[PDB]
Parts: structure tokens; C-alpha cells; sequence
């Protein structure tokens, strides 16, 4: 068979990721621009969210040392790859567990919806790549919303998981965080309540 | 917007590093049980970034003035991104960091007893050309004992981090050097199965790419996933 | 009825493929996590149905004519049921089933893009003879997409069913056909560990036994579990 | 040492096993005559019984796609080898679970007790074989009763389980249904109250 | 009109199947016995047709469209045209036929038990692109018995056509199918003298151009005559 | 020496080559656009002419499954490359033999004199390909007029032919079809008469 | 594949094959029972006739060495396949050509119609061997009478040569020596009117 070149081999991030990727987390001087957690300004169209979580490994403990990428289509539903400060709304974003609390947040806007290679509709989702010490190769995964019920029931992605009581691991809780709207989307890496993980 | 116009050439899940790889401890208990779910691609999953906008300081590459002179080896890392047809990424984020000269990081985590340089941070980014290049010019970076295996030690690496074309492709590895004795013994390392794949992974000395009289120099390329066009779909 | 007159070699649990083979998705949640309890041989286990006396049809190994003419390559699939002491395997049950020349199966839960044949239904059956041996005729199988990993392929492959002379001997297996390049990158053949034992799968291209402008054969022999007589027991 | 001509190797049944062995289950046309779950027709000699129960994976989930065959001794106490529709008694059978409901069901007789090699009687059990997609190699188990507490007792075979915890696996437990007496046989594959499976 | 400015490498003799090759019957009585005669390329020779306004239906290259859906492995067969200088082929004209998924052909003179598709005819062509690359979707041809020796049969093939840019490069060839055991036993492909030869009509397995959970790919690379300037004539 | 990559390797065209370049022939339903045998529409200029001709084998049978490839220059000396079914004129056509009667025809205008690299004129003439099954790789040859005996003797290429008898074997001999004018070239692959073939 | 034991190769009979198969031809003493060329006694029911002929090589030239067997139906279209020198007929022979004239003959009688395997019935005919020095593997052919020219159309076997003019070679001439039916049936290994040989 024909075989091309082999991919470069991942390896974990690391304890210090921090150093590389989240400056002021890793607790130093910043540079002018930096890719943070912050996806839209305050006059962005959509409905403006709070998504926070926590990230549990198999023990049940918390990952304090954790990083994440996001990506994500606008309130129109589209995908904006032009990457800039000036935007209203960014994509894409980077997030980081508190080394005390664990916790990790992101500002940006509810997700439109976008079809899939077919032609058909995919509920609101934010894709998610987790990063960590312990941690080989990233995971992958989605964030789909409790209050898009509807959508859910019927994305092509969600139905692609064989047992019904797994599909629910993706589904962020809507909630308010100092009467703001907020969603928390928790990861279990491993175990009881383990999150669905992607390939792709 | 991002158009849905390629498709990426599957990841190889037994070249990688498995999830669980006992030798390396932490692994045990951030590791999935269950199997991943495989989905087709879609636009979600074909598209992401494009850094060609971020506004870089001048010395963002440059880790010998971006933080006097850094104590160590002085060196240049160069390479190329190209993906598994051989085609070059341009235009793409390459973000790198690694420890001192001793090998101490500059994070408060950091309690080894290796001190710190005054004037070394040990964080570089650099946006590849048209060609797929990339350079980063630093000071080779020290070995350090880690809490894992009772007399474990890294071998000498810089961390990478790239984005690549979409999500499908960004890739975060590990960079280590040409000839060092503690690449066979390091459980990290050892995650990867085939030493074939090893290999990949270690950036050679340069010599035509070194400054006479004044800094050594590595190479490193980098393989991302193939790149192709849908057809019949 | 009955008699417990026979012993059957122990089984090679480290020749046959282990219960948990992560690359098989499916073998994670359906593999035992305690290990299995080894129980002496009693009359419950060294004995088992005998089939000489099931109202076969005239076409049960003719899937040809047992569902026009279905469209694919016009195969016979022979072959020997013998022991590990090699004794042949008299009046043995042997059962197959498989999908027709597209990868496609008649089954409802079969929802690959491919057609179904109007005229090829896909089981077949045949008791062995005094010699232990089988045929069948049919079509070869087409090789066929599964939701395991994202781009996974099963080699084309007929499914068999063997009972032998015990609930001891009795046995699940796959035929692989000679020189297919998917069979080296399947996860469930891999499932198997020694590559000699995935050699025994392989049914051989057998220009002997085929009909002159009509079809081709392929051999494919099988060895169950040894039969011994018990002694100084 | 002595080594003979190596076993073929086991694979899995695969998803569609039925449409081979449980023709009417993959919603085929039948031969004329077919092995199922009819063991003893409705004048066979000793005590008709239903046997009935489902399957769970290691996530507490049901095996939808199950294929079970059992063999079993006449309410003598015999093995009764030659297999015929005609016949009142047929030791051998086979079933499969709903793609549904995911329950198999079997008619037959209490079988009768039966001597191990050293002639130490077994208590009544029903000896059965497992397959399905993921099952690589088929798993060997036994359903004993649980109206045979006495007889239970002494099984050799269920004495040579270690931890009477486990014993407990192997039970079936007796009901009704529809007014007729029925044991209900689950199996757990894998996880909490796994049942034994054995080598021989 | 055309222009005679180019001169095409001289064919290797040896390397193509000889005219007189016994075991394929058909070739005694029609190979020449007189050598053939060597002439100079004048622009009679140098020149050839240029196809790219021929008007091709939107899917002459879609063999499973073309003619209810074709029964049989879907498969797309892709590849590229250059020269012996390793030099792209751009817009020149790729032709094919093949028979079913049974062996079975749609011409009049074809008698084989193996029944017609009902939804397939057999016939592709395309331009090749800029790069000169090309692509055919269809299903993988049975292969087929022929009154040669008295069992003989040709394994899985498609023929090909492939015009180049002058009568001097034309060709007619045919594709043989990784792994086939019939490729060693057949006449035909025994009429070419060196197995490396052999090895350039086999088409590999190309799982990174296959869609998913659709159909597999199959790379199959055509060399055609090395063109070169004039000079010094 | 210097070894280049090698050429793929002929392969014979087989029984059923009519099917993918001879679609009428093969009887099958034809394309909105076919590459046939009429070169010339009627009012090309030139002068109009009618080639016909028979093809055997070396035991002097007919070979009816024969597929021919024609290349010429107009009547002006020149040849057409472009391609197009509205052109009045293409250098380029296609031809085959009955499957009964086993005779080729082709419908186009004498060309015009083309000069050889040297700068020295060629007799009018046709390039042809022959292929068929039996045939390993495709034979070479070109047909001369029996009426330009002038040209003929001067000509570069069939003064390369050794023997004058031999010659002979490429000129086409003028008749009249329904008052046309045509040629007949008969091709004898073997044997007495054997046609000259070339190599290029 | 699979591969058998290889036969064992041919190798030519030699001149002096006589010496083995035919004594009397070698001019030394026969054994009591020797297999000839008479496969009827007189009183064999059929009609009888006498089969001569002569074999030529490539040049034209009589095989003056020449040995042949034949096996044919009887006048019911049977083979007796127990050789009995008291059977009243046989179905194999035995002759050789004249070290002078060249010629063979045979005594026997026209044999009835066998079906071939799909049970098409064949022209009356008889199978031929031939060997002799400078053949490394015995010639299969086959003889067919001339007059049975309606049979010999409908032949399934004569159908398979592709040239008719080829079928001819297979023909034996009807005559009359000494006022007895015979039939004659020359052999050309080679060239003009070579005789058409089998493979099975
Ligand atoms: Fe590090
Ligand atoms: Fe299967
Ligand atoms: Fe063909
Ligand atoms: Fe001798």
C-alpha cells in the first residue's frame, strides 16, 4: 500500500505549559498580544455566556495544571479563522485550570449553528482540545448546551454515540454565575461519568 | 469565514504515544478507559486559526534579548513544517519553551535547585514564511530530575507547540538532541512505541547553519497531517 | 446418550487472541476483568450435539441457488476438518455466513451505502464426510467500512461456525483470503498476537480444484482441539 | 517437548452472527429445519421450565446482539447427543437476545444431576456458551439453580471457586411467568458481579 | 497546426512484452517474423491530437453513475501521468474498460456464466489536470476465465489508454490489483520478461484517498516516454 | 550510464477494447461526442477520398477484432492537434474491423507533403497504430498512394527499407466506391507479404 | 497457492520405442498377449472399416518411426475399458508407421455418439496419441469421418477451433481397399495443413 510521511509523534505538554502558551498563569511578564480566554468584546452579536469547569482525573481529583483550546462559529454560525485583538469576536481561545481552585473560565457568545459534510445541522457545540502532564496526546471533545434539548435530540455528532447515557457527558449546565448567564461543562478524564473523547 | 474545502489523512493511534503508558506514573490516572468515538470531518473539525494577524514583538523569536546575555550554548533552531505529502505550511504559529542552562524553568511550580538566569525567560514564538520556515535562536537547555521513578531524568528538550492549517492538525511534541544519553532511559520518551518514531523527534547539529565564531545550531522538521482536497463525497 | 470417554487438549489461550485488545473499540467493555476458572474435564464438557441426523436441504452450501444468478466472482470454499492429532472430523457440523460482493449484508442493522443483492442471500451450511471434508459454493465477499477506528476496513471474509465432537472443541472463526492487503492492517485480525497463528486464517488460491471457465476454489482446513482417550485417570 | 498441530485460531461472530445462526432473529426466511430454543417439546418426560435473562457490558449496559448456545443433560441425568426435531428432548439449543429488549429465553427441563470424573455428582446446571461483536473468543459458563440449595452445596465445580462471593454469580433465581416456572439468568461480562466464566 | 520541436526518449524493447511470446496463444500467429524498421523522428512522429475541447459529459470518469447503484467494491482509481524525466503530463486523455464485479464485460461477444450489472456499462475517460493527475470512481472487476490453456484465468485488471502528447507516446496498458494471486500465473502479464517491470501494472493500496465508511483507493502512476528539446540536430 | 524512470510496460488491448474506444462497434450506447473514423466533413478543402482495407493474421485469416489509429496532416501539409467535432478538418480518427465482414474504413482527404527533420520532403502518407488481442504492443506502419509513385521514390523513410520488394507492402492500391475515390491497404501482420513495421 | 506433487516429466519415446510396444514392428518375437492394432473380431457387431494413414514432419517428409494409441466408443457408443484379448471388441490400440512406406492401419469398427460433459453429443470420433523420436510430449488429436458431415456441424469439440479451414485437418476420407470401407487420415505436425492437436 502507499504509506506518506509519518506524522511528528505528540508528547505531553508538561507541568509548565504555562511558561509557553499562558504567560500570566505561569505567573510572568506578558507580551503585547496574547491568545487568552476572552473570545468576544462586549459588543459582540449573540447572547453573551460564561462557561466555566473543573477537570477530574481518575481518582477523582482535581487537574490543576490543565490547558485548553477552543473553537467555535459565531452567533451567525460561521467560523471566523482571521485571528485578531481588534475583532469583536474571535474563534478561537486558550484557558488554563487555577493551580488552587482548579477552575477554568471563557467569555464568548452562544455558538450558531453549523451543517455537517452532508448537509445536515449540528446543535450549537464549542470543540474542545484538553492538554496536561500525564497526557500522551490532547483530548478531544464537544460542549453541547442543556437548553438546546431540540437540537440535541437530532445532531448527527451526539447520535453518533452508541449509548444514549454516554451522549449526556457533553452537555454543559446552564447556570448563573453573579446573575450572568453561565453554562459548567466539568471534565472525568476517567472513571464514573467519564467524558466522551473524539477522534477525527 | 472558514470553508469546509479539505480533508486531513487519519491520525496513526500506534505511532503516537498510547494514553496509558505505565512507566510514566501520571499517565495512569489521566488516561480515558473507554475507547475514543470516531466522527467524520466536518467544518468544526477542518478548519481553525490563522495567526497571520497577531502582532509579534520584534525578539519574539529571539529568547538570547527577549527576556545581559543568558549563561549556556548558544544555538539557533531552524527547521521546516511541512505536512505528509510534502507540502510546506506557511504562514503558521510555531510557539517553543523550555528550562535554563542548569535546567531550572521559570515557573513557580519550579523548586529545583538549579538557579534561575537573570536574564533568561525561555519563551519563543515565530509565524512560519512562505517556505515553511521557522527559527528561534536560544541557549541549549539543561537536563533536570523529575518525581517519577526514584532517579528519573529528563534528557535535554525544548517543548513545541503548532497549529497548522485546523484543529485536526495542531500538534503540541518535544524536541531532544542529537546524541544524549538519557533519550533510551526516559519513560516520557518511551511513551512512544516504535523507534522509528523516536528518531523524529531528535534535532541534529548543523553545522551549516551555525555562526562561525558564534552560536552552534540544530535542525528539526516537523510533519503534519496530510492535507487533501474532498472528492466523490 | 452420551459417554465420557474422551480428553481434549489443553487450549493455547496465548495462540488464540486475549479478551481485551483495546484496537478492537468493542473487546473494551466485552472482555472479563477477572480471570477465568479452570475446571477439570467432565462428561458435561467433552461431549456435544451430533448433527447426522438435521434435515439439511439440497442447496444448504449452494449460495448460488439457496436465496437469477447473484453478481460477484463464482467461488467453491473446500476443505478438512481435522484434530490436533490430525484425525479427520467425521459428520461435523460447519456453518457460514457472509456479505455479498458489494460488502454488503442482509441484515437490518446493515446500513453501508452498498446494494443488496436480489438474488444472494449469504448463509450456508454442510455436514463434513467420512473424510472430514466440507465445500461450499458461492461469491467472495466484498471487504466493507466499520465504525472502529475513522478509516477501518474489514479484509473480505466469510464467517464460520465449527462444532466438532464436543461443546469443548466447538468454535467462531473468520476466513481471510490469500494476499488481500487489508488483512495486515485490521484490528480484529491483530487481535491475534502471533503472526503464525493469523497465518492459519488465510485461505489458499486453489487452481486445482476450481471449474475450467466457470469458478475459481480456495482450500481452507481446520484443526480443532486434539482427542485423546483417557488414561490411568 | 511434544507439540502438535496448533488449534485455528478464534475471532469474533461479529454484529451479524444471526444471520447464520439465529435466522429468524436477523429477520430472515428459515430452512426447514433449524437449531433454536425449544430444547423439549411439550411432552418431554420431568419439569418444564423457562429460562430467560440479559446481558450487560462493563458499563452496565445491555449486549443487544447476543448469541448463546447451551447444552444440558434430559431429566435422567443424560446426555442426549443425537440431535433431531423429532425427538421429545433435545440437550443441545441455541437463542440470542432482542435487538429490542435485549432478553433471550429458552424452553426446557430441569436437567438431572450428573457425576464429574471422580463420580462426585454435579448439582442441576446448564452449560453455556457466549458470542457476540467484541468477544474475541466465546466465554464458558454455568446457570445452576437456586431451588437446589442443597445440591449446591457440594458441587465440586462450584466448590473450586475460590471466593464464595462469586459462587453466588451462578445462580439463577426462580420465578413465574405467566404461571409457569421460569429462572431468570442475567450475565454481567465485565465489573461489579461479574459472572465467573470458565477454562477447561 | 502542430510543431515539430521535441524528441522522445527511445523505447526499451525489452522492457515492454516482446512481439512472439508462445504461452499466450493468440500471439503466434499475430507478431511479426520480419525485424521491425528503425526511423528517425520527423514531426509525423512528434506530434499527436490535444483532447482538451473534446466535450466530456460531467460523468464520462464516474463508472458507478454512468450508465439503481452497480453491485460490486467501490472504489476510486487515481494516479498521475508524467514522463520517464519525471515531468507532469497536464490535459492528455486517460481511457479505461474493464469488465463487473463477476468478470463479466458488456460487448456482444462475451458468452462468461457470470451475469450482466443491470446499472454498469464499463467505460470511463478523463483529461488529466495541470499536475497531471487523474481519477476514475468504479468497482473493482472480477477476474475472468479465457480459452487459453485449459485453466486459465487473468486476474482483477482494467485496461488504459493514455495519449500523451504525440503519436510517439501513445500507449495501451492494463492495471493489476495489490496482492492478487493470480498476477504470477497469468500469460499475459508473463509476456513482460522482468518482474520489475511487472511491478509498474500494479496498482497499490491507498488508504489516505479512500472516504470513510464509502469506498477504498487504489494509486496507480503512469511513466510515459521522456520528451526532450532538440538539439544540435 | 544515466537511467531515467522506465516506461510503463504495454499490455495488449484484448477482445473487448471496442468497448471503451469503439463504442458503436462494441454495440453499445454511444457519448454526446465520439473520436470516429470521419476526419473530414464534406466541405473540407482537398481532395475527398475513401480508405478501406482488411487485416490477417499469419495463417492468412481475418483478424476481426482489430482497432486502428490514424494521424495526418491536411491537405496543405499540416497537421491538425486540435481536437474538435466542429472542426471541417482533424488530423486525428479512429477505426475497426467487423466483427463479420472484417474491414476497416475511414472517411478523410489526402494529405498534403510534411518534410522530415532534415528539410527534405516526405511522400504523401498516413501514420497508423494497429492493435487487437494476440498483439503484445501496438504496430507501427504508414500508407503510401499507388498514384504518387513520383513522391514515393523519393521519400526518406521508405528509402530507408532495404529491400525495394518490401516497399511495396506500404502503397495503397486506388479504386472507386459508388464513383469515390478510394484505396484499399490491406495489412498482413504475418508471413508472405508481411506489411513493414516501424519503430520510433 | 496450492501446489501438488508435480507430475513426472515427458521425455521422447526414442526410435527404438518398437523394441517396447511393438515387437513384431521391431521384427523380434512377441509374448503370448500383445496389444495391437485389430480392436474387432470379425463378429463384433457395428460397421467394420479400416483406418490407414501416414505422418509427415516439417518439411514434408514421412516419420518413419512413428507410434500411436486410440481409444474409441464402441458401435453402441460405449467404452469397454476391460482389454481382453477374448472380448469380440476393445476400445484401445495400438499401431506404427512402415520403416519403409510409412503407413499405419487399424482394423475396427465406426464408433457411436458419446455426450460430452453437458451432455451435447459429439461427432462420431476416434482419440489419437501420437509419439515418436523428436517429440518430447506425446501429440493429442482427434479423427472424424467425412461422411458425417451433419454430426461434424453440430460438434461441441470441432466447434471450438476458432478457424474453420482448421476443422478440416481433423476429417478422415472415405475409400475402399480391397472393397472394404476405410477411412484415411493423414497427420502433418507441422506447416502447411499442420493437424490441429488438443490440450485437456
Ligand atoms: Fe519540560
Ligand atoms: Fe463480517
Ligand atoms: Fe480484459
Ligand atoms: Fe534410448
Amino acid at each position: 500500500p502507499i504509506e506518506l510521511l509519518p506524522e511528528t509523534p505528540s508528547q505531553t505538554a508538561g507541568p509548565y505549559v504555562h511558561i509557553g502558551l499562558a504567560l500570566e498563569a505561569a505567573g510572568n511578564p506578558t507580551r503585547d498580544q496574547e491568545i487568552w480566554n476572552r473570545l468576544a468584546k462586549p459588543d459582540a452579536p449573540g447572547e453573551h455566556i460564561l462557561l466555566l469547569g473543573q477537570v477530574y482525573d481518575g481518582n477523582g481529583h482535581l487537574v490543576r495544571d490543565s490547558f485548553l483550546e477552543v473553537w467555535q462559529a459565531d452567533a451567525n454560525g460561521e467560523y471566523q479563522d482571521a485571528y485578531n485583538l481588534e475583532n469583536a469576536f474571535n474563534s478561537f481561545g486558550r484557558t488554563a485550570t487555577t493551580f488552587d481552585a482548579g477552575e477554568w473560565t471563557l467569555h464568548t457568545v452562544k455558538p450558531g449553528v453549523v451543517n455537517n459534510a452532508a448537509g445536515v445541522p449540528m446543535a450549537p457545540h464549542i470543540n474542545i482540545s484538553l492538554f496536561a502532564r500525564g497526557i500522551n496526546i490532547h483530548l478531544h471533545t464537544r460542549l453541547y448546551f442543556d437548553d438546546e434539548a431540540q437540537a440535541n435530540a437530532k445532531c448527527p455528532v451526539l447520535n453518533l454515540i452508541e449509548q444514549p447515557q454516554r451522549r449526556e457527558t457533553l452537555i454543559a449546565k446552564r447556570c448563573e454565575v453573579d446573575g450572568k448567564t453561565a453554562y459548567r461543562f466539568d471534565i472525568r478524564i476517567q472513571g464514573e461519568g467519564e467524558t466522551v473523547f473524539f477522534d477525527f | 469565514p472558514a470553508q469546509d474545502n479539505s480533508r486531513f489523512v487519519i491520525r496513526d493511534r500506534n505511532w503516537h504515544p498510547k494514553a496509558l503508558t505505565p512507566d510514566y506514573k501520571t499517565s495512569i490516572a489521566r488516561s480515558p478507559r473507554q475507547a475514543l468515538v470516531s466522527i467524520p470531518q466536518s467544518i468544526s473539525e477542518t478548519t481553525g486559526p490563522n495567526f497571520s494577524h497577531l502582532g509579534f514583538g520584534a525578539h519574539d523569536h529571539d529568547l538570547l534579548l527577549n527576556f545581559g546575555l543568558p549563561i549556556g550554548e548558544r544555538i539557533i533552531v531552524a527547521g521546516r513544517v511541512v505536512d505528509q505529502y510534502g507540502k510546506p505550511v506557511p504562514n503558521t504559529l510555531v510557539e517553543m519553551w523550555q528550562a535554563n542552562a542548569g535546567g531550572r524553568y521559570r515557573h513557580k511550580n519550579d523548586r529545583y535547585l538549579a538557579p534561575l538566569d537573570p536574564n533568561f525567560g525561555g519563551v519563543g514564538r515565530c509565524l512560519t514564511d512562505s517556505d515553511g520556515y521557522y527559527s528561534f535562536r536560544t541557549i541549549k537547555p539543561g537536563p533536570y530530575p523529575w518525581r517519577n521513578g526514584p532517579n528519573d531524568w529528563r534528557p535535554a528538550h525544548i517543548h513545541f507547540g503548532i497549529s497548522g492549517p485546523s484543529i485536526a492538525t495542531k500538534l503540541i511534541t518535544q524536541l531532544y538532541f542529537e546524541g544524549d544519553p538519557l533519550i533510551p532511559m526516559c519513560p516520557i520518551v518511551k511513551s512512544i512505541a516504535n523507534p522509528e518514531a523516536v528518531q523524529q523527534l531528535i534535532a541534529k547539529l548543523d553545522m551549516n547553519n551555525a555562526n562561525p565564531m558564534d552560536c552552534l545550531a540544530y535542525r528539526f522538521d516537523i510533519v503534519l497531517r496530510g492535507q487533501r482536497k474532498t472528492h466523490f463525497e
